[PDB]
């Protein structure tokens, strides 16, 4: 809705304290953390998927850490 | 059946994270930003020589 | 200093996506999900035999 | 905010309709697609990291999906 889009990477940015940052600067790293540690077997079965897409380790992390962070 | 969905306002406030706050309640008073001044100073001398 | 943070209402209601709506004003009556029926029919006439 | 976490995977799902079934299944690609035409430039170098990393195809279009979609 209108709480997404939420105007982060637009330029504009001065010397002064934004509207929300301490409080918007990790929403994103904590329900993340929340959504992982209520919903496990997705990540497991992500890294699975991690490992076996993929051949060097490099991409097989990246590969993980994008496919947990495209879910919600 | 149709139903309104209610008020957006904190949701807005959810969607300025990243807007500089300035006041328009009297004038429109921005207190952020910059300008390149040329600061020329010819005719200054020092009062006290 | 501080400031309040708006009205969730409109922003909860985007919040509520795929949660099945119920009718909580007189009564808590539900009008989803379903139940077994195990269903025994061995004192069934026909009205018309 | 709280306007996230938008109850959508969590069983529950019977044969009555939801409160934004048909409204909330193609706003997250809506979003996206609106995004992509207003930031192109980082869809771009998407493409360009997702083409170096992974050596075949399948995971380059991968890589570069899940990089697209994790931007907002």
């Amino acid at each position: 809705s209108v709480a997404l889009v939420p105007h982060v990477g637009m330029g504009l940015e001065t010397r002064t304290e934004t509207w929300m940052s301490s409080e918007g600067a990790w929403k994103h790293a904590q329900r993340i953390e929340t959504w992982i540690l209520r919903h496990p077997g997705f990540t497991i079965m992500a890294a699975i998927l991690a490992y076996t897409i993929g051949t060097t380790h490099f991409q097989r992390a990246l590969i993980f850490i994008l496919l947990t962070a495209v879910a919600p | 059946d149709v139903v309104v969905l209610g008020s957006q306002e904190g949701a807005m406030h959810t969607a300025l994270t990243g807007a500089t706050e300035i006041q328009m309640s009297s004038g429109n008073l921005l207190f952020t930003g910059h300008l390149k001044c040329r600061l020329r100073m010819d005719k200054l001398q020092l009062k006290g020589m």
